[PDB]
């Protein structure tokens, strides 16, 4: 065609997203910082142990994490085990870290631990395959039910209806009350509770539930069908396979004894509880975000990067029209698993610091003319 | 014919697109329910019904041909009327505009595209009930069979009461007239609208055969169907593609109470099936099209004489009428058939299949002991 | 009303935008739309749409290529098999390799980048990489690049920024016989330029169990595959394996049975006939002190061994260099740390430490394993599926040459045909606006190459563009009714080329390939009837509503009666065209015929087909007499009717048409496996099912 | 009922009756295990185990007392007393070995395999072992009936009700736009090439010089080649049925409820394009089984002979023309097409003649 009116189209169109085009999930995770080589992973492993931290014994400190070679990683794969060192020659990306524990000096032996290095445009090979990871739809602070609120925590999934998790009975609530009130102050939590709910400790939290949160079980102000406001998060659930294993390597030191430990003990525990496969061995089996690529073309903005999925897929009514489908999502865009079109990626959006969805201004005024049009019967 | 081929072009859409009785249509039109389907759709209804308009455009000749319908016509020539949600919820505001001028407003192409959202919804679980109601039914329809022309001869003659609603159900059925032998209704009959006429059904004819009807017994359906053809299984087919027809306001809830009331013990068991008939007559054809000889033929199939003494076989005089429930049908008779169901060991267990009772026979009986002949 | 005015902007259409006219069609077409995108294989002949809206420069900017990274400095440039002169000269370099430095950062991280020949997701769809000519050839050992330089971009992405999804077709709109449920009647032609490319991966292994087979070559030469760069023989047999014994030495290991292949017992591998070799890699344990492979047979195995352990040791001994030279300083990206243990694995290890056993998901290797990957291009006859970016979707029933495709009087030859009649069910009527616009502007495209003098249905060369151009007057006219015909059109696009500097270039580029390319965004206050009839009240801008001469199914050439409009349609090809069927006289039995490994010995598959469910045994039952659909079932349960069925087959004198196959004199009934396995099963527990009167 | 003494006298085979009576696992379980194994009252007399076993009388019943306390039957007495012989002879029969399947790098069993208890084994205690065995095997044959029989995947709704027959085959459809047939298929050549291949080796040996492995390598060869000697041999394997079109077969649709799904056809003509993977139907059997082009794929069988053929005539593309709702009606399968409908629409009618005033004057 005449090359002045392809420079007018360019000249009159709104871009992309540079961030959502090229894929979120590049941009939160392996995201190096200028100052220092660490990965965006890294650093969620570094921010998830010193939480626990005051779980840990006198003496025991975690001590960062270490990049490692692959003349160390190609003698950590084939291990000799049984006089056979069995390789498994297959494409998969992976890359291996340490852990590099100390006991009062001394620091123990590190246990290596694989990372899937995932690739532009949310692409990553496991095992031969290829996967493609999609980002999931996550609320910021606590989620409305239809029954029920639910509180997001690092080692409790439960629901609030008289429900909480769990002679010679006077030990089993006083061991459920140890850890009640100290092991409930994770510091990404009390960050994650900025929507207006500033609690301390968990007992002023159960107080706000039932002086402020009381009116959200019958006469909810949450609209339950917006998509504004949320933190969009991919690591949160990639990594659920290690952060339980980290739960239960907190709970060593506290929830069953609290009495002084050797370094015998402490390598048969750290041997035990970290081993190679921990975030690996659950990916491509239980993991919903995680899906077969099947693309038999060469753009990667159709079928790629624009999928979402909601809170309920990532486990492997609320389907009412809402003007916010048109803002952040695809509508329109009808498949199979997601008809009423709230799990796609539009790439015309605004999207802040750490996923969080900000609502824009050149479309707002069409937004509430259709809104108020909507609910009103 | 090669030299007269149907075509469509721009010229076709706008030859009828610029009629003024269309274009009148959709000018000064209140958005109100009676304004738009029954005001603006009348004055376009009635000039595509006017043959001395539209001489020669090849989809109004389409649609007085029966090949394009009349009701995808009234959402792109005129007004687009009210699409729903999820639930069965309306919207206050409708769309203004029609599908040749498009929808452009963003509150509008949200509605309209909440239209094809119910289009998708196609789990699995709907494919796999239609199927298991297929394989209930016709596992225990499939016993009477192998029908014959001719007369069997009986004054034996039933009696049911003939309404509006179900004339069309009666089409091929022979009765008794005054002052005659034998006469089928075949569907014209303003009268006997509300009297009760005597028929000739299977419920009480003899003849030689023990699972076979005659051909003056079933009606004129009987002749449509082949020679070497299993009337059985075809009332239950009969049924069922007319209700996956209908799957395809809550068919499930049909579904459900049809196989609660044949195949279960949900109906009042009556002394005699001549009152029986009507009953499950006035509730499926209300709703679904079905001619009353399918229907007897499956209230037939869970007919047992002497219910006292285990004797579970078709009797051949209906008057009897002693009705079971469907489990005891499918267990405690012709084990053949009974290792096609669910629960196969049940019939193993048990102390009365273990006894040379005279018995029915199932056409499974070949592939159960591998296709001896004895 | 206000038909002219909308407010919709492309930032709230996702995908919605990448066509006009979206509201004329429906909610379910339009969804239908989108789920066709994604499921388009990439043709050979690609081109711009002609009607251009926003949303194609901006998906043209995110595809899958080899771009770099960051800014940084090439220091190595490795490539697998060196391409010289002599006899290990191989041809059609697939992959380079190069290593590079990261420029401006604090620590200078060291990455890697592969650049193939091809591209492919899909299990038998994939794109060739078409590499940029000007970064290939400042490939250089110190050469610095800055961030986002494209190498090996795909074949969609022309030069400008624009993006080709499909073939644009002459599209007639006719009743004819052969469109009936949803049916195509495509030109031969038109074929040629949809013709996607599937690139395939076989992989086999030959050591202790079993061995090669001699084919490709005569009797002084042995080449158990074809080599880089080769055709595929007219069978699609590649790399035909024959089992491992000692005893058949002379009947088995001569140089006349390694040349001929025995279609049963072997194991060969079935692909495609016509197809170019494009990879091949070929893996090897060299740590067995017994060569379970005998002599003469390794000669084109270990010329590429040599060259991938060659490879793989430069590609070792730079990381090891790198490590020496910078101690405990050095940072790798994540994709070269792999690439490092995967050398690592490739390479043999010392006689000190044990060796690998290496394997391929629970699948272990012998001696040897040698994969393919082969290139073939698909030519559409029947069963394809075709889309012109709206909800209507068909299937190709009836290919006709190119004399016997409709022509109206003007000399336009149609491509496809389509019935109308389902544009008014499903209600997508931008297919309208699609057909009818363009036939208003190729036939202005067409009047306007008439006009001088020229020829139309051919582009002109630079002699008489150069010639046409004197005409100042002549081309002023032509850029007026261009403006007037983009007026009627578009006037976005009208207000916007109002301006235009140098307007006999737009007319130089319209005169050139014959149509004028419009551009249509979503947001357009045009009242499309009322162009419809500004277009047909008019004596200039109107399109050619005359008589269609074609073919039709006999031998006679037939002038239809009523005017037919044909019109610019823009198609492309879909998923799952047919190559998933299966056909089998004859399955393997269970030690009761079911199957289910890597079967891709044979061409097409063998597997048997569970053709007869319980509803189909049910309704052969009741339809079909009890007694012979027993027969159908006793054929395939029983093995002894298995062989009297292929006996009866060879032993007559008329292999159709047979009276009787299994007599029951001889082999009767009750001898079926799962009826005896059954009754012995129930034998056991000590009943019995039986009758008696 | 079977009688247990009667099949171990009359076994004739190795007569090997003793299998735990001998054996006692002394060295023997790589022997005994590998080489062999890889009227149960206890069945109908189970309506005691609530939380309480009216079984505690343990050895020499002698089964005489009618004390029932039962209120499902009245007529397990009769049942008993009508034959009285149940679990009393001394020879139980063992289970063959194909009902137990065993490799790989780990050893895969199935959990309703738990009879081999029984294999591995004062009188007080023999005795108590031999019952314990008894409801052993109860509980086996309970749970192999449920689990293995009882269930959609298992021997009777799967294997004895027919699957996986053989000489099918399985393909997309497209349609005949020709004058043609209203029973006609079009096989493709690679799907004809393997269907027919014994007749392809009988055509080839009794034409040419050829033995059944030149002919097995050339029907091999041209599966995606085309030649014309095999498509000469296709049209005389047509042309040799002489009182039909073609060679029978027939044809079904996945989803099967109506009569039209399962049609009978003749093979009529091998195409000679080589790309073209599809089976062709006729245009007016398209209306009776759901069936569209949308990508489905449909089964097909051979029927190898005449007898068959004409057995399989009870289901034909006529079978359905007449209505199974109405007395005298035509169903609505015979109703023709979109565009076949139209041209006759535009052809008839059309302002063809003046009206019938101007006609006459
Ligand atoms: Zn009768």
């Amino acid at each position: 065609p005449d090359p002045f009116l392809i420079e007018k189209i360019r000249e009159n169109t709104p871009c992309m997203n540079p961030t959502l085009a090229n894929g979120i999930t590049v941009e939160h995770t392996m995201t190096r910082d200028p100052n220092t080589g660490v990965n965006m992973t890294r650093r969620y492993i570094d921010s998830l142990f010193d939480i626990s931290s005051v779980l840990f014994p006198d003496g025991f400190k975690y001590e960062g994490n270490r990049a490692c070679t692959p003349l160390k990683h190609f003698e950590e794969i084939t291990r000799e085990y049984n006089a056979k060192r069995i390789a498994n020659i297959a494409p998969t990306d992976m890359y291996m870290i340490d852990l590099m524990f100390s006991y009062k000096g001394e620091m123990l032996y590190p246990r290596p631990m694989l990372l899937p290095a995932f690739k532009r445009g949310n692409m990553v090979t496991i095992n031969g395959a290829k996967y493609i990871g999609s980002p999931v739809l996550t609320d910021v602070g606590f989620s409305v039910l239809n029954d029920s609120i639910f509180i997001p925590f690092r080692r409790t999934k439960l629901t609030f209806k008289q429900t909480d998790h769990h002679g010679k009975v006077e030990e089993n609530i006083d061991s459920h009350l140890h850890s009640f009130c100290n092991s409930l102050d994770e510091m990404t939590i009390e960050e994650l509770k900025t929507v207006g709910v500033n609690v301390s400790t968990i007992w002023e939290l159960l107080y706000e539930i039932m002086t402020s949160l009381a009116h959200h079980l019958y006469a909810t102000d949450i609209d339950e069908t917006s998509m504004y406001g949320k933190r969009l998060t991919v690591l949160h659930y990639l990594m659920s396979e290690f952060n339980y294993a980290v739960s239960m390597f907190g709970y060593m030191f506290q929830s069953r004894r609290d009495r002084e430990w050797t370094v015998q003990e402490l390598n048969e525990g750290l041997k035990r509880s970290f081993k190679l496969q921990t975030a690996i061995k659950r990916l491509t089996v239980d993991h919903g975000e995680l899906d077969t690529m099947s693309n038999p073309n060469s753009s990667m903005l159709i079928k790629g990067t624009s999928i979402l999925v909601t809170q309920d897929r990532a486990k492997t009514s609320s389907r009412i029209i809402h003007a916010s489908i048109a803002e952040v999502g695809q509508y329109k865009n009808q498949p199979k698993n997601n008809p009423d079109g709230r799990g796609r990626l539009n790439m015309y959006t605004k999207v802040g610091p750490t996923g969080l969805v900000e609502r824009r201004e050149e479309v707002r005024e069409i937004i509430d003319n259709a809104q108020l049009m909507f609910r009103a019967k | 014919l090669s030299e007269y081929l149907a075509t469509l072009s721009m010229f076709d859409i706008a030859e009828v697109y610029n009629h003024p009785k269309v274009r009148e249509a959709n000018h000064n039109i209140e958005p109100t329910t009676y304004g738009i389907e029954k005001i603006s759709y009348g004055k376009v209804k009635e000039v595509f019904n006017d043959p001395t308009q539209f001489i020669g455009n090849s989809i109004i000749e389409g649609l007085r041909s029966g090949t394009q319908k009349t009701e995808q016509l009234l959402q792109a020539f005129a007004w687009r009327g009210f699409p729903t949600d999820i639930n069965s919820d309306i919207f206050k505001y409708p769309v203004t505009t029609g599908y040749i001028d498009g929808i452009w407003n963003l509150y509008e192409n949200m509605i309209e595209s909440r239209s094809g959202t119910k289009a998708l919804l196609y789990n699995k679980e709907l494919l796999r009930v239609t199927e298991y109601f297929n394989r209930k039914s016709q596992l225990i329809a499939q016993y009477v069979q192998r029908l014959h022309p001719g007369d069997c001869k009986t004054t034996i003659l039933a009696e049911y009461p003939v309404t509006k609603l179900t004339l069309k159900a009666f089409k091929g059925k022979y009765y008794q007239k005054e002052d005659g032998k034998l006469d089928w209704i075949r569907g014209n009959e303003t009268h006997l609208i509300g009297t009760k006429q005597k028929f000739r059904s299977v419920f009480g004819c003899n003849h030689p055969d023990s699972q076979g009807i005659c051909m003056t017994c079933y009606g004129r359906l009987g002749i449509n169907i082949p020679k070497g053809t299993n009337i059985g299984q075809v009332a239950a087919v009969s049924m069922g593609d007319k209700i996956t027809s209908a799957v395809l306001a809550e068919a499930g809830k049909l579904s459900t109470e049809k196989v609660g009331y044949t195949s279960k013990t949900y109906l009042k068991n009556y002394k005699s099936p001549i009152e029986a008939l009507p009953v499950f007559a006035t509730m499926a054809n209300e709703k679904i099209s079905l001619n009353i000889s399918h229907c007897e033929i499956l209230i037939y199939a869970m007919m047992i004489r002497s219910a006292q003494y285990r004797d579970y076989r078709l009797p051949k005089p209906g008057i009897n009428g002693q009705f079971e429930k469907y489990n005891r049908l499918m267990q405690c008779r012709s084990l053949g058939g009974a290792m096609a169901f669910e629960k196969q060991h049940e019939p193993l267990n048990n102390p009365g299949s273990f006894l040379n009772k005279m018995r029915n026979d199932h056409p499974y009986d070949l592939l159960v002991k591998g296709g001896k002949l004895r | 009303s206000q038909l002219g005015r909308r407010e919709i902007d492309l930032t709230l259409l996702g995908h919605t935008g990448l066509d006009p006219w979206y509201g004329t069609t429906s909610s379910a077409r339009g969804a239908m739309f989108v789920t066709h995108i994604g499921q388009a294989p990439e043709v050979n002949g690609n081109e711009s749409r002609y009607f251009l809206t926003g949303a194609e420069l901006e998906y043209a900017k995110y595809t899958h290529d080899v771009r770099f990274p960051e800014d940084c400095r090439v220091l190595h440039v490795l490539r697998k098999y060196p391409t010289g002169i002599g006899k290990d000269s191989i041809r059609s370099n697939p992959v380079t390799t190069i290593i590079y430095e990261n420029y401006f950062d604090k620590y200078k991280t060291i990455g890697v980048l592969h650049v193939p020949e091809y591209m492919s997701h899909h299990q038998d769809f994939g794109y060739e990489l078409v590499k940029n000519r000007e970064v290939w050839e400042t490939i250089a050992p110190n050469e610095m690049f800055s961030k986002d330089t494209v190498i090996a971009q795909s074949g969609a992405v022309k030069k400008d920024g624009t993006l080709g999804m499909g073939v644009n077709a002459n599209v007639v709109f006719l009743s004819a016989a052969g469109t009936i449920e949803d049916g195509f009647v495509a030109n031969k032609n038109f074929l040629k330029r949809m013709m996607p490319t599937s690139y395939s991966t076989a992989v086999a292994n030959a050591g202790r169990k079993a061995f090669f087979l001699n084919m490709y070559g005569d009797d002084k030469i042995y080449k158990p595959f074809p080599d880089i760069g080769d055709v595929i023989r007219p069978d699609g047999v590649i790399f035909a394996i024959r089992d491992h014994d000692d005893d058949l030495a002379p009947a088995e290991m001569t140089p006349r049975a390694l040349r001929t292949l025995d279609r049963t017992f072997d194991r060969a591998v079935i692909g495609t006939p016509g197809a170019k070799v494009i990879d091949i890699d070929i893996w090897r344990d060299e740590r067995v002190n017994p060569s379970p492979t005998p002599t003469g047979m390794d000669a084109q195995l270990v010329k590429y061994h040599t060259h991938l352990s060659s490879y793989y040791r430069e590609l070792l001994k730079i990381y090891r260099g790198l490590l020496a030279r910078r101690k405990d300083d050095l940072h790798i990206t994540e994709e070269f740390e792999r690439l490092i243990v995967t050398a690592q694995m490739f390479l043999p290890q010392p006689d000190n430490v044990r060796k690998l056993s290496r394997f391929y998901r629970l699948d272990p290797l012998d001696e040897w394993r040698v994969e393919v990957t082969y290139k073939a291009q698909k030519m559409p006859a029947g069963a394809f599926k075709m889309t012109d970016f709206h909800g209507g979707k068909g299937v190709i029933c009836k290919v006709m040459e190119d004399e016997d495709m409709p022509i109206d009087e003007n000399g336009n030859r149609a491509d496809l045909i389509i019935f109308g009649g389902s544009t008014m069910r499903r209600s997508n009527y931008g297919r309208i606006y699609e057909h009818g616009f363009g036939a208003a502007a190729r036939d202005l495209a067409q009047r306007l190459r008439v006009e001088a003098g020229l020829d139309r249905h051919a582009k002109p060369t630079q002699q008489q563009l150069n010639s046409v151009m004197g005409n100042t007057q002549w081309v002023d006219y032509a850029f007026k009714e261009l403006l007037g015909f983009y007026e009627i059109i578009a006037p976005t696009m009208h207000s916007k080329m109002m301006e235009h500097p140098n307007p006999a270039e737009h007319v130089k580029t319209v005169l050139m390939d014959g149509f004028p390319y419009i551009y249509a965004p979503v947001d357009d206050p045009v009242d499309l009837m009322a162009a419809v009839n500004k277009l047909i009240n008019s004596d200039k801008y109107r399109p050619h509503y005359g008589k269609v001469s074609y073919r039709d199914q006999a031998g006679k050439w037939v002038t239809t009666k009523d005017n037919v409009l044909m019109g610019p349609l823009y198609m492309m090809l879909l998923e799952k065209i047919g190559e998933d069927w299966s056909a089998a006289a004859s399955v393997k039995t269970q030690p009761s015929k079911l199957n289910n490994a890597d079967r891709a010995s044979t061409p097409g598959r063998e597997t048997a087909i569970r053709s007869f469910g319980e509803s189909e045994t049910r309704s052969y039952n009741c339809t079909v007499g009890p007694g012979p659909t027993a027969e159908i079932l006793d054929q395939t349960n029983n093995p002894l009717a298995h062989a009297a069925v292929i006996e009866s087959w060879l032993t007559a004198e008329k292999p159709s048409s047979v009276p009787v196959a299994v007599d029951r004199e001889k082999i009767p009934f009750g001898g079926s496996r799962p009826v005896a396995m059954f009754d012995h099963l129930l034998e056991c527990s000590g009943i019995a099912l039986e009758y008696a009167p | 009922v079977v009688d247990h003494n009667e099949v171990h006298d009359q076994f004739t085979g190795k007569r090997i009756y003793a299998n735990d009576y001998n054996t006692s696992n002394s060295d023997e379980k790589e022997e005994f295990d590998r080489h062999f194994y890889s009227r149960l009252l206890h069945r109908g007399f189970e309506r005691g185990l609530n939380h309480f076993i009216d079984n505690f009388n343990e050895i020499f019943q002698f089964l005489l007392d009618a004390n029932i306390i039962s209120n499902n039957k009245s007529e397990f007495a009769q049942f008993v007393a009508q034959n009285k012989d149940k679990l009393f002879p001394k020879y139980l029969p063992v289970p063959s070995k194909l009902c137990f399947v065993a490799t790989t790098s780990g050893t895969y069993l199935d959990k309703p395999i738990e009879a081999a208890i029984d294999a591995t084994l004062s009188p007080i205690k023999a005795q108590n072992r031999t019952m314990r065995g008894l409801r052993l095997y109860g509980q086996f044959y309970e749970i192999y009936a449920k689990s293995r029989i009882a269930q959609k995947p298992g021997l009777a709704r799967r294997h004895m009700f027919g699957a996986r027959l053989n000489a099918t085959a399985r393909a997309v459809i497209t349609s005949i736009s020709d004058p043609h047939d209203y029973d006609e298929l079009h096989i493709p050549w690679g799907v004809g090439c393997q269907l027919l291949k014994y007749h392809l080796t009988n055509k080839l040996k009794a034409k040419f010089n050829m033995t059944t492995r030149e002919a097995f390598s050339f029907v091999y060869e041209n599966v995606l080649q085309y030649n014309q000697i095999i498509a000469d041999l296709f049209k005389e394997l047509i042309a040799e049925a002489a009182p039909y079109k073609g060679m029978g077969c027939t044809f079904h649709r996945n989803p099967t409820l109506q009569r039209g799904s399962t049609q009978q056809f003749f093979i009529t003509k091998v195409k000679d394009d080589i790309n073209d993977n599809s089976i062709s139907m006729s245009v007016l059997c398209l209306k009776a089984p759901n069936a569209d082009f949308d990508g489905d794929q449909l089964n097909l069988t051979l029927m190898p002979d005449v007898y068959l053929t004409k057995a399989t005539e009870r289901i034909a593309p006529h079978t359905w023309v007449l209505s199974i709702d109405e007395p005298h009606e035509i169903s609505g399968n015979l109703e023709l097409q979109g565009p076949v409908v139209e041209t006759i629409i535009n052809w008839a009618h059309e302002k063809y003649l003046p009206p019938l005033e101007e006609w006459l004057k």
